[PDB]
């Protein structure tokens, strides 16, 4: 079935427009949407097929005090996303908020394209935490889709925000978020500011324009991520398949990243296997181990090398794993696409389920633990008040996130087989 | 030559120890799938992973090891023994006689490299600390850095210089299996290999400088986790050691790149006069 | 061969039968499972050929399929098998691609007769798949509205940690049977193929692609005894299809009445509380056999997979025991 | 078998700079660490592999009041050592105190060179004694790093200091050195500025620039004492089996240097042997004997000769030593590089334990005794005294390297089976 993705935000909007601009280039599609004449793939999850042709993608784009959004429309890619649907603070309340008066036309908007496609299997949200407004609306939306659409399943690109710690309420507006995402989101994939901002720093001299560049870093990531369903395969073929092995456990749902050729601008599979285990090649930044692993490759590979490559990787014992039931590295194949650029003829990427982000969380859990003591930032603001007088709500998701916290360890411990 | 003679010792490094915890286990306790795997990987690590014919080494047992040459269950740096593949074409010069003798000549400088590091090893955890140990310790790994310092340097990159040489100077190929085997029984023999006895003497210093870091290794990790136990051991193997070394360069004195090995283990006249034979 | 490649695209044809008949399309086979589930699940003992034919059509156009040339895409069609008494569509129902023509000499009757032992047990092994996603579909999909019960979740978590153990063991059969039987067999064909002048080398290296699938597949009649063993996780995936569905269909039961009870109110359900605690102790008694069933049969057939030939069943033994979960006695 | 070289103070970073630069043009590498197109080494012990052949030395640079540090980062080879790791008085307890605030943050760079790193055979140091901050700093690094990695052994290219007697506390700072060193360094290979500085007067005319021409005096042999490790060869691929023949007893930790054609800008081996046991090759400035030798060659070497040569010095007896042990010497031979030029198109160097080093520990034992009678310079810095307030670490200190000093003459004796 076709997915529908429902960018939200201003942060959010930038990185789903890298997303659909990555894949029109990819895919034979130009600024206008047309086909393109140069021009194998499975266009169909992604892009509409209208009749003139314009490979309209099945995009939502919700904006709130718009400013980036404007001028998304003055690109000339403004023409390529043409469902005609974009429609009119810095807290997570004032987000929540803002988003519950118009929430019956923007649930329309969502309703349209489901009646317009032939099917619609899952949503896909470009979500910014602690986004200000991207946060908060992004929150009360992902609560209503699971209702509404209980069969359908929800992921999350969620840009999870580290800037070495300008926002004072960050901590309180993500842990508000995580709660509804740990209870209302079927899968989420992280990402790391910091991480990706040291990538940067690593792979290139940019620091101060972090923003701009690291939204390439995040799109390739992107396209990577769907690359088996975006073009056929014999294994993978849907987007559930992908999502299964990924998170074995309901409540543990949050995905690591990883590129082998980060500076992607012959190799073995048995080398750009070890490269990504290796930390420089990781995006993200009491015994550890990772829950599941998987990789995929696309480029100029010897498909008889795979079926001997992961025996290579077992032998080094580069991962440790989980160690209650049976886990395993999984190997996947995809082609790279024609038009663009074969450099880095072979290049891969790794989705896994790694205890390690439990760190990310608890380090927001542990700025707001100290922020919450000192109520140095409550708002107190009336929207924050009036909306949140008694602010258990704060306490609800710090006991969630505690529980989720928990979880993780437990996993990292011989017995998750008995309750976690 | 670059898996038989160790030319190529990076690949040894990587690969002596990725495989060394599995080869300390006995026979039929030992899988070929993972020492494959083991050395099949180690190859990708090593700077040499440029050969074509790389994929040819495979990894067999020799049974009887040394024995069978004119325990079984004991494996390890003990059971090791590489094996090329090679088609028709070329099978007619690197046949079974040649490639027999490969092996057994790579076996022998196989321990000669594994036990080196055995003794390299029990010196990193010593780093109170009676010196028993740093006499006898410093005396057999003077003795062997020396031996495997004449082994690659007094006879195989001399001898395979004449082999090169030759085999470009030759005009047919029952010339060339002259040349060949004429290499392969030069540096068996010109090596201590060719003994009458099999100078089994070298055999008995291997087994007693093991059983040396074996206990040494051992009682440092004991007394970690005093003379009466060591300095008992220490003076009694210090005693065999010195015995079996003299035995050594006495039975090598009375042949006659002869003298070129007791000249040379006495060097700076150490040893070189303690008790002339008869 | 310069005028049987072209005129008669011996070339065109084998190259889309991978694609087709081995399921190398896969989207096509997914999106033909999708439509065609509730008229196989049917008794098809009522259901007839035409109705199949239709519904591949459409299905044919939902997918990138109908972007090919239109003569290999009207040579397939479905094919009934014997009407397999008290059965249901699922264990009888295998598409053919007829061909006839001078191709015929290349493709034979022995031909397709051994390429459909290949779907049937395929077939087979891409449902059983698609029903342990739709369980992990449910697991997922039931889990998120039963945030309110603290009771359930115990029984809750030995269900869904048995269901991920087995997504681990078909999951991965699946990856073998991608890369290790259907993708090194094809790079054999084509290369001693392409590069082959007489047409005699074409058919008798065909057939060995072909006889080599049915032995590092389970379809030889060597490893037949292991494909028994196999048919009994095959079994046991359906088995918790069955065990999942009649728990919550009873415990999710209660809920919608607990919210009419307190619709009341805007003792029965101490009674309820009462139904639990003695259903809890037999649905966990239940649960555990069928683990420990599991377990049972798996390392059975893991120690069964010992060598042979060692020639296609070391590189799925170590697949199955990565991690060494098992072999450390589980 | 990777090793991590930790180049620490201004001295030792400059020397750490040169030898990283001096490996660069050796083997095939740029200034921006890729791949050189005009170029059958083991790259893997020195170099980490990245993804795109950018090989980046293991190289942790510790700076502290920096000002040189700056210099090396304003450099072409900026980006050729980019695991960015560098983090921010002329007493050794000065040093010692500083290092201790700072310790967990460099150890974590430790850490996570030795996490990404296959594995770690051992650390190698760069530092100057009596380096004011290199020292002090130093002699910590040096004890925390063998309680944490028993295993790992640390071996300092000491830039031992002999200008001919500013520093007034020298021979103090110089004193606390050694006693970490003695009982705290697995290994030790020694150089002298003044021995330097006589060669830079023998070869060349430099004399008031000592300091950076002897900077490539010290490189030649620091590259020099590791090509059998950097090139494979038949023995000695792995550091342990390099150094373990050169010193026989523990405590006699420090290895003398020499280089046959100290003008390397044809030669048969028993030349080049010979002409090293003469003093004006030697790099070092009662009877008294080497302990054991070891010769190391380099460049177009007959392989029937060496042999002739080994029994050519055993007549000459050029070089005396006397352990009543059978130490003796040994010899190497190994490839010259491409690429660079091929002048001495055969060059090499010898590693000697000699009894005649113990005379330079006792000359700056001479300097401290004279000095802590006077007590001229007890510092009495608030630093000196708070930090040692009894000042005796310094008697400590004078004890241990006594009977280091006491040992060594032991050693010349018959009877080192007994105590010495
Ligand atoms: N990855 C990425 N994140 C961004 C970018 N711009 C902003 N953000 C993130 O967006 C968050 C704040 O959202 P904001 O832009 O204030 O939303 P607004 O309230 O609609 O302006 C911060 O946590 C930033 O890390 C970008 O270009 N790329
Ligand atoms: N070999 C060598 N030694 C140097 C060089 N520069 C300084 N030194 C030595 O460094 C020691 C003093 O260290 P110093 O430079 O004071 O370290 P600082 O405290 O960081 O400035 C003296 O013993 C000098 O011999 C150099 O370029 N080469």
């Amino acid at each position: 079935r076709e997915i529908i993705t429902l960018q939200l935000g201003q942060c959010g909007n930038q990185i789903g427009f890298e997303f659909w601009k990555q894949l029109c280039a990819e895919h034979g599609i130009s600024p206008e949407g047309i086909v393109e004449e140069f021009a194998t793939d499975r266009k169909d999850v992604f892009f509409y097929q209208a009749d003139d042709e314009h490979y309209i993608p099945r995009a939502v784009l919700l904006d709130l005090e718009p400013r980036v959004i404007h001028s998304i429309l003055n690109s000339p890619y403004a023409k390529l996303y043409n469902p005609e649907n974009i429609y009119l603070g810095n807290n997570w309340a004032s987000g929540f908020s803002q988003g519950e008066k118009i929430h019956e036309d923007i649930f329309d908007i969502i309703d349209r394209e489901a009646d317009g496609s032939d099917s619609l299997e899952g949503f896909v949200l470009c979500h910014s935490i602690a986004g200000g407004t991207g946060s908060g609306l992004g929150s009360y939306l992902l609560e209503r889709l699971n209702d509404r659409y209980p069969k359908k399943l929800v992921q999350t690109y969620s840009v999870f925000p580290n800037q070495d710690e300008d926002v004072v309420v960050q901590p309180y507006n993500s842990l508000l978020t995580l709660k509804r995402l740990t209870q209302n989101a079927d899968c989420v994939v992280v990402l790391d500011n910091t991480a990706l901002n040291r990538i940067a720093t690593d792979r290139l001299h940019i620091q101060n324009p972090s923003f701009s560049q690291i939204n390439q870093l995040v799109s390739t990531i992107m396209s990577a991520s769907t690359t088996t369903l975006r073009y056929p395969g014999y294994m993978n073929n849907d987007l559930i398949g992908l999502i299964a092995s990924l998170i074995p456990t309901p409540r543990l749902h949050f995905l690591m990243t990883g590129y082998t050729p980060l500076t992607t601008d012959k190799t073995t599979v048995l080398d750009v296997m070890r490269r990504l285990l290796q930390p420089k090649n990781v995006m993200v930044s009491t015994n550890h181990c990772y829950i599941a692993i998987l990789n995929i490759i696309q480029g100029e590979v010897d498909p008889t090398q795979v079926h001997k490559s992961l025996q290579r990787i077992r032998e080094r014992k580069l991962a440790n794993f989980i160690p209650w039931g049976p886990a395993s590295i999984q190997v996947a194949l995809s082609r790279k696409s024609p038009y663009l650029p074969s450099a880095h003829r072979v290049s891969g990427l790794m989705m896994a389920n790694h205890t390690s982000i439990s760190s990310l969380f608890e380090r927001t859990c542990r700025q707001y633990d100290k922020l919450r003591k000192r109520e140095a930032f409550l708002e107190q603001f009336r929207k924050e008040d009036m909306f949140k007088d008694n602010f258990d709500e704060m306490d609800t998701s710090r006991e969630i996130v505690q529980q989720l916290i928990d979880e993780y360890h437990a996993a990292t411990r011989p017995d998750y087989i008995s309750w976690g | 030559k670059r898996y038989f003679l160790m030319d190529q010792g990076d690949f040894f490094v990587h690969f002596m120890d990725l495989a060394e915890e599995e080869l300390r286990k006995p026979v039929e306790d030992i899988t070929p799938p993972r020492l494959e795997a083991l050395l099949e990987l180690a190859l990708r690590m090593s700077t040499a992973n440029t050969d074509p014919f790389k994929d040819d080494l495979k990894i067999d047992l020799m049974p009887h090891d040394l024995i069978t040459q004119l325990e079984l269950a004991l494996s390890g740096l003990e059971a090791f023994s590489f094996d090329y593949i090679v088609k028709w074409p070329l099978s007619l010069i690197i046949n079974r006689k040649a490639l027999t003798r490969y092996q057994m000549l790579f076996r022998h400088m196989f321990y000669c490299k594994h036990v080196e590091r055995q003794l390299c090893s029990v010196w990193i955890s010593n780093k109170q600390w009676f010196a028993g140990a740093f006499t006898l310790r410093q005396r057999m790994l003077n003795f062997v850095q020396n031996i495997q310092y004449y082994m690659m340097f007094e006879v195989m990159e001399p001898t395979w210089h004449i082999l090169e040489k030759n085999l470009k100077s030759a005009s047919n190929i029952d010339d060339v299996l002259g040349h060949h085997t004429g290499f392969l029984d030069t540096c068996l023999k010109d090596c201590m290999l060719t003994n009458p006895e099999l100078l089994k003497v070298f055999s008995k210093l291997m087994s007693v400088c093991v059983m040396f870091t074996n206990c040494m290794q051992k009682f440092t990790q004991s007394m970690k986790l005093l003379v009466s136990g060591f300095e008992a051991t220490i003076n009694k193997f210090d005693k065999n050691f010195s015995a079996h070394l003299l035995d050594l360069l006495a039975r090598l004195s009375i042949y006659s790149g002869m003298a070129s090995v007791i000249s040379r283990l006495d060097f700076n006249g150490f040893y070189t006069e303690r008790l002339e034979r008869l | 061969l310069d005028v049987l490649n072209k005129k008669y695209s011996l070339l065109d044809h084998m190259q889309a039968m991978r694609r087709y008949l081995l399921l190398g399309q896969g989207d096509f086979i997914r999106h033909l499972m999708d439509l065609l589930k509730p008229e196989l699940v049917r008794p098809a003992t009522t259901l007839y050929q035409h109705n199949l034919t239709g519904i591949l059509e459409t299905a044919v156009r939902a997918t990138n399929a109908q972007f090919d040339s239109p003569e290999i895409l009207r040579r397939l069609d479905v094919r009934l098998l014997e009407v397999s008494p008290g059965d249901t569509g699922w264990d009888v129902f295998s598409l053919d691609y007829h061909v006839d023509g001078p191709i015929a000499t290349v493709f034979t009757r022995e031909c397709m007769s051994h390429y459909l032992r290949v779907f049937n047990f395929l077939w087979r092994a891409k449902r059983m798949e698609y029903i342990l996603t739709d369980i992990r579909k449910g697991h997922m999909c039931n889990a998120k509205l039963l945030r309110n019960m603290p009771e359930f979740s115990g029984v809750l978590h030995q269900c869904h940690i048995l269901a991920s153990e087995m997504v681990h063991f078909i999951h991965q059969m699946q990856y073998y049977i991608t890369f290790e039987v259907l993708e090194c067999s094809w790079d054999e064909l084509w290369n001693k193929v392409q590069q082959a002048q007489d047409l005699d080398h074409i058919i008798a290296a065909h057939e060995v692609f072909l006889d080599t699938i049915i032995s590092r597949c389970l379809l030889d009649s060597d490893s037949r005894a292991l494909l028994n063993q196999l048919r009994a996780v095959f079994d046991q995936i359906i088995e918790l299809q069955n065990a999942q569905d009649a728990i919550y269909r009873a415990a999710l039961e209660e809920l919608q009445r607990r919210l009419q009870f307190e619709e009341k109110k805007k003792e029965e359900e101490n009674k309820r509380i009462g139904e639990f605690k003695e259903s809890i102790p037999k649905m966990c008694s239940q649960l555990r056999i069928l683990t420990h069933f599991y377990q049972g049969i798996v390392q059975q057939f893991l120690v069964l997979l010992t060598t042979s030939s060692d020639e296609s069943l070391r590189f799925l033994s170590f697949r199955l025991d990565f991690n060494e979960h098992y072999k450390a006695r589980e």
